[PDB]
């Protein structure tokens, strides 16, 4: 059946300014649907019919298009259009949506706040020693973390979280934990957390020791 | 308003079964039809089925056999989803919406919360809150950077929230991460210089799964 | 003629009180005749159903008696409408027709009792007939018989209560009030001249009937079908589809009537006691049908929620819709006292209803209810058959309340008599007072 | 006559193909046209809600605001009128009346330019006016304009494809394709002469027309106002009553109309600057009444559930109507482009529920709910005053779906289109036509 | 199509509660509901009624607000609640689905009926006691037991023989009034063969205190 | 208000009889109803509009009247059709009823059927003993009941209840409770009681004896 691709699989950009997304279909399609959702949230039917809006759907919305291609935008976008936009059709049956295209705000760079933690204590009573490292409010997401145990590298027991771009200052964060067994952690004693930006060449270094 | 509210959802054995439950406020749940469309972590949505108000007339996608059971309570102003042989792959988050038209063309009218079905062998287990104060002699800067790590539970998800949710600013709880059968994932909070050790953060806890409340509060070290 | 005018428009709608007064009571006399004459269609069917549990034993005894009662009763009518009044035949809307165009008399002394009882004998044996056609006919001799006692004067109250007449007929017969006051104008009036009917009077002509009607037939309506879904902009294009279907069958259809009047003229010759020997033939054979496949046999007004439900086969669709048809032209043909009207809806739901079905199974992107596609098609043979489709249309709202198809039901209707028309139809009553215009 | 009427029978409804293909058209053109029509309309009326937020504080800025505003548009519309088309002042049905019966011009070329954007400045203003004759007769001149672009030739095709034009113009400004129609057949036609005005055309028209309304506007009604409760027999009376009520009331406010067209003649004495600066100051008064007595001013479509649903006390009926008496007369008799057709509705609904909510406290043993005498005297008006029962019957019908209702409608109907013709009553429409042959 | 009313037992004296109606087997609303009641012993009596959107309400010559008729159609149900009562008020409490014929208006469909008891007592839950027959080995066609219903407090209790299973032969009592206490009996006869080889149990059941006592038949060993 | 009176509160009458009660009202109404309510049970639809017959009432019955007199007739009265019926007006707001004719029914003498019921087990162990005798299926109404113990007579502590009408077959029952206190009842031992009815002139008599 019906293909639905929407191609800039993700993207960001200013807000006062302009969007453009697109939907193709495999086989021609009359009349494409275009719903609106943000992570938590029931998804929002924000455009049918091509081109018609909904209730409360701000006037910077627009769809357009033809037969085998049809395209959402946002004239003068604002901070709120930030989201996922979903074309499904059903001109033809089955319907089908589409992969998605992802929105997100786009800001002035900012380095990382970088902190770690020494394991706490009881932690070690139970028997491991998990150290975590706070790579905290950075644009952009992209971005590399090293350990080093007592200045030398490790690639075990390691695992890294980014969350989806921040509400309020629209940056990112990732969370580096080293998981070891308590022995392992007591036979060395600096432990360091390096992170790799693209706003410098010179990484945040953080590291302890517990001496 | 207009609420779809949809229940029933969360950890199966493989094999399995549930029975998902789409209830319905604000409309005459009849006269539409309903539809459920469920949708795979980090996928696109896929539809289900659909079922008109008397039942007369029940469509399924392009899958297997007794696979899915749509079928709807009128009087109970409620739509029920059954699926059988339950896999991996039909772990995801199952929406219920309404089915209306334009131009004649149908779309998914009013969309409901969610439910979410994990489909893992894997056993319920409570998860471990330790503390995540900064180093005994770390960097005292003008903002210090807390955090809690809740290690080791199954399934999702963890609610975190710090002081009751009072310090709502600066705070993010980062994605689980799912390891052995197991997760793991830490917050992080960020007050100022002043505020402690000064006053009291605690981090709140609670994996429900397994009626674990916790709060769990930050002292400094050594 | 421009002063001319000025003072006709000065002039308009002043019907006489007396026409008023005397519409007041003929929409009166003819709803309680066509309530006792339905009340009495309706004592005779259910006394016949009564004598099959007296048999229900012997199965073959049950399969004569079936017959022989709905023969006995069908003769009587034959027997009783050509030994006293042979235009109480058949229908009798043509010949109220022609009493507009004063080539036709209304002898009412006559027809009142030879249609009342001659109908009561062959739609009370389960014939496949209208107890529209009689009511109509009876309506307007009652309007007739009230003009020849009163010794009223003028083409205005002979061709007014003539109307009122035949409309407070048509609406007691559908508890229809607005179909038929649009029945006379779409219709039944003179349609190459201008006349004088007081539309007004009509119109209390019909409410007065109407409301006898209502006063003994409450709180049950003819056809309950509940309020079935829309139809959206992008499926129109499917109800001018069966439109089309429509028009080019209405003229196949008019065209079996006529031949198969001939072909069963040919079979008495006109010799009363061959007719009558035909006419408990063709009444028996309907009783019994009745008994052993009833979808093919009676009124029809009875298969039409069942149809629109979804509750029959397609093949059963297939069936009764051939089996109708057949039987159809047999009860109507053959003269028999009654209407048409009440069967057509029957063959036209039938027909839509197996559209809906092949409608969904085809076009799922559309979400289809079959039963919109009956409604539709209800008043659909009454366009390409009649070509009155703004009554049928009117009509068929009416009888089912489901106006949110006013559009596919108007677009199919329109369907019908375009295509009829483009196929060398011929409107059916019209196409009969014809064929008697030229043997008179 | 008897072979003369059989070969006229032999081939009737045979409308021309090419008299049909040209009736498409039209309907197509007068739907766009009259939803552009409707949207222009609107969309002014925003700007005059939208200048007063921008100027919402100063409540003596803000009472001139709304009426300059107003009052400009308004007097746009007096001059487009006067300067260019002086026939597309007022309705301008009786203008198509009186075309259909070949006395008077069809100029098109005039009159939709006129119309269209002079109706914009008397509606989007905010007077007390309807939609319907701006396009019922937009729609006539539509209906010319391809006769004349097409060049065909005869009275049939003269007369069809201006009726259809001006049935698809009354469809599309109410959603009411039977009531289209039934205009046509129970009003425009030629009252006292027979006519070729193809039925089977007309309706190809209202179809087209209807077709583009939902295309611009579906989803969407113009009055909602639920299923009411059911009319008991033994409380049909109280319906007869209203329309007796109606009945007197109907010539009444047909004598003011007219005496009132003549007293706003005696201002400007026909003078086109003393005229268009009466109007601003009826339009910028219409502006004004539409801010602080909502229920005072505009067409009334608004006011019409909110007072179906027992919504008002009885003082607010008793003043929104006498409000509405006055205002009604001072936009249509100052012949302002706009018909009286929906203000009149109003005026109907208004008046019922007022005789509802007093049947309600005499008769607690009747249950009863006012809003059905809304329903009821709804089309009240339309029926004593133009004298078109039938037709604003299946108005009110199409335009609130209360068909159960039916019966009570129908009576109060009748029991004003009598009351008024025993009171000396005249069909206003051609009361007009009459006036405007009388100094012709 | 059903009306089942509910809510109705002790009241004290001047005080109030409110009775609830719920309705199935049809549009609750475009119909009038309506109240009626029946002191114990005597004859009907019209409360009041309420037309479908609660926008018009009429009662019976009563006081200020002796009675309130409430409807919800979102639950499809009635209600009433009457407040400072009294010993009168003590009646079988009807729920009665309105409608009319030629307009003359009658009440249609009536529900079973809650019953409210006015008095100063106290809610007291019955005790059920078998009665078999004595070891008097008197075997006819058929044999009778009976079960005893005792001290309980208000009216009604419902008995029932085996969830109605034995409906024919079978006669319940009505209850006599003793130190505000109410006893009553039931009978049920059935084939000597029936018993004890097959089991009777009687189904005793008292709403007012949300209690039910299945009590079981066995001879007197 | 208008008030409605029924003409015989009681009546008795013989299956086959015509019966007719009678509505009579303080001024004038139209169009009146009736109601059927046998014993414990909900009142029924049983004619309206004066003369029309609720759907499942049998041909039997018929409404007639106008003015301020009103009927209600069986004819060939049958045995199922003992009941309190009442009438109700609703052509004056308040609507209100009428005040019944029970009609009672006339039949063959049955016999009486007794049965004793010493008091059980649980009811002994609670401080308290009941008698119950049963009296089943015995027409007419008239009964005596004789309670004697150990030969003597005892007559305080004895309640008496009735059926009403059973509605098929027309007979009535009653029962017959003894209540003592546990030691008042082991102080004796051979109870007994008698009963007395048309259908025999020698009281038929069930005893138990405690031993
Ligand atoms: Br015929
Ligand atoms: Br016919
Ligand atoms: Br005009
Ligand atoms: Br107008």
């Amino acid at each position: 059946d019906i293909v639905l691709t929407q191609s800039p699989a993700i993207m960001s950009a200013a807000p006062g300014d302009k969007v453009t997304m697109t939907c193709s279909a495999s086989s021609s399609v009359s009349y494409i649907h275009w719903y609106q959702q943000k992570s938590g949230t029931s998804p929002k039917r924000w455009i049918y019919d091509t081109s018609k809006l909904t209730s409360g759907v701000p006037v910077r919305f627009s769809g357009s298009g033809s037969g085998t291609s049809y395209s959402l935008t946002i004239n003068t976008m604002e901070a709120e259009d930030a989201a996922t936009y979903y074309c499904q059709q059903w001109s033809s049956h089955p319907q089908t949506f589409g992969g998605g295209t992802k929105l997100e705000i786009l800001r002035a760079d900012a380095a990382p706040t970088v902190s770690i933690f020494p394991p706490s204590s009881e932690q070690l009573t139970s028997g491991g020693a998990s150290v975590v490292c706070f790579l905290n409010n950075f644009y952009p997401k992209d971005i590399n973390v090293k350990w080093k145990i007592d200045g030398s590298e490790r690639q075990n027991g390691v695992l890294n979280s980014w969350t989806d771009q921040d509400s309020k200052d629209s940056t990112y964060s990732m969370s580096s934990t080293l998981t070891l067994t308590k022995d392992e952690y007591e036979r060395h004693n600096s432990y360091t957390c390096e992170a790799t930006h693209k706003t410098s060449t010179s990484p945040i270094v953080k590291s302890f020791n517990r001496a | 308003e207009v609420r779809l509210l949809e229940s029933g959802g969360g950890l199966v054995q493989p094999g399995g079964s549930l029975k998902l439950s789409c209830a319905a406020s604000g409309f005459d749940y009849s006269r539409y039809w309903m539809s459920w469309v469920r949708q795979a972590p980090g996928k696109g949505l896929k539809w289900i089925g659909e079922i008109n108000p008397v039942s007369s007339t029940i469509n399924y996608t392009p899958s297997l056999k007794d696979k899915f059971i749509i079928s709807r309570d009128n009087a109970k102003d409620t739509l029920y989803l059954q699926i059988s042989k339950v896999r991996s792959e039909d772990t995801a988050l199952y929406y219920c919406a309404r089915l209306y038209y334009g131009y004649g063309y149908w779309y998914f009218d009013v969309w409901g919360a969610g439910t979410t079905v994990t489909v893992s062998s894997a056993k319920t287990t409570p998860p471990s809150v330790y503390p995540l104060a900064p180093g005994s002699a770390a960097a005292a800067a003008s903002m210090v950077t807390l955090g809690c790590l809740v290690k080791g539970y199954f399934p999702e998800p963890v609610t975190v929230t710090w002081n009751s949710g009072s310090l709502a600013a600066g705070v993010h709880t980062f994605p689980a991460v799912l390891q052995a059968a197991l997760y793991t994932l830490s917050s992080s909070v960020t007050v100022p210089s002043s505020s402690w050790p000064s006053e009291t953060v605690t981090c709140n806890v609670a994996h429900p799964a397994s009626s674990t409340k916790v709060d769990k509060k930050i002292v400094p070290r050594a | 003629r421009r002063r001319q005018l000025i003072r006709q428009l000065l002039e308009r709608d002043k019907t006489p009180l007396a026409i008023l007064f005397m519409a007041a009571v003929v929409g009166t006399l003819v709803g309680l005749a066509a309530v006792a004459f339905d009340k009495g269609v309706a004592w005779l069917q259910n006394q016949r159903m009564g004598a099959l549990v007296h048999t229900a034993d012997n199965y073959p005894l049950l399969l004569t008696v079936a017959f022989l009662c709905s023969a006995v009763l069908a003769m009587f009518g034959y027997f009783l409408v050509r030994k006293y009044a042979p235009e109480a035949g058949g229908s009798g809307i043509p010949e109220i027709e022609g009493a507009l165009e004063d080539q036709r008399p209304v002898r009412w002394w006559r027809v009142l009792p030879v249609k009342f009882f001659g109908g009561l004998g062959t739609l009370g044996g389960g014939m496949v007939l209208g107890a529209d056609g009689p009511t109509v006919q009876i309506g307007g001799n009652i309007g007739r018989m009230v003009l020849d006692i009163f010794r009223l004067k003028g083409d205005e109250a002979r061709h007014t209560l003539l109307a009122t007449g035949a409309a407070a007929g048509l609406a007691a017969a559908f508890n229809a009030p607005l179909a038929g006051i649009l029945f006379i104008i779409e219709e039944m009036r003179p349609q190459f001249r201008y006349t004088l009917i007081s539309i007004k009077a009509v119109f209390i002509g019909v409410i007065m009937s109407t409301i006898m009607y209502r006063i003994f037939n409450h709180e049950v309506a003819l056809i309950d079908v509940g309020k079935l879904s829309d139809a959206p902009l992008n499926t129109l294009w499917l109800y001018l589809i069966l439109g089309i279907i429509f028009g080019i069958f209405g003229p196949i259809f008019n065209k079996w009537v006529l031949g198969m009047q001939d072909l069963l003229h040919r079979v008495h010759g006109g010799n009363i006691t061959k007719w009558v020997l035909m006419g408990g033939a063709i009444g028996g054979l309907c009783g019994l049908l009745g008994f052993v496949a009833p979808a093919t046999s009676g009124g029809g007004a009875n298969l039409i929620p069942i149809a629109t439900a979804g509750n029959f086969s397609m093949g059963m669709l297939v069936f009764i819709f051939v089996a109708r048809v057949i039987t159809t032209l047999l009860c109507f043909s053959s003269g028999a006292p009654g209407g048409i009207f009440a069967p057509m809806l029957a063959l036209g739901t039938v027909l839509g209803t197996a559209f809906g079905m092949v409608a969904v199974e085809l076009f799922p992107q559309y979400h289809l209810e079959a039963g919109t596609f009956a409604i539709a098609g209800m008043g659909a043979l009454l366009a390409a058959s009649i070509r009155a489709p703004l009554t049928g249309i009117i009509l068929v709202l009416e009888m089912t309340d489901n106006y949110q198809l006013i559009l596919p039901m108007i677009i199919t209707g329109l369907g019908a008599t375009l295509l009829a028309q483009f196929t060398g139809g011929k409107p059916l009553y019209s196409a009969i007072l014809a064929r008697t215009l030229a043997k008179q």
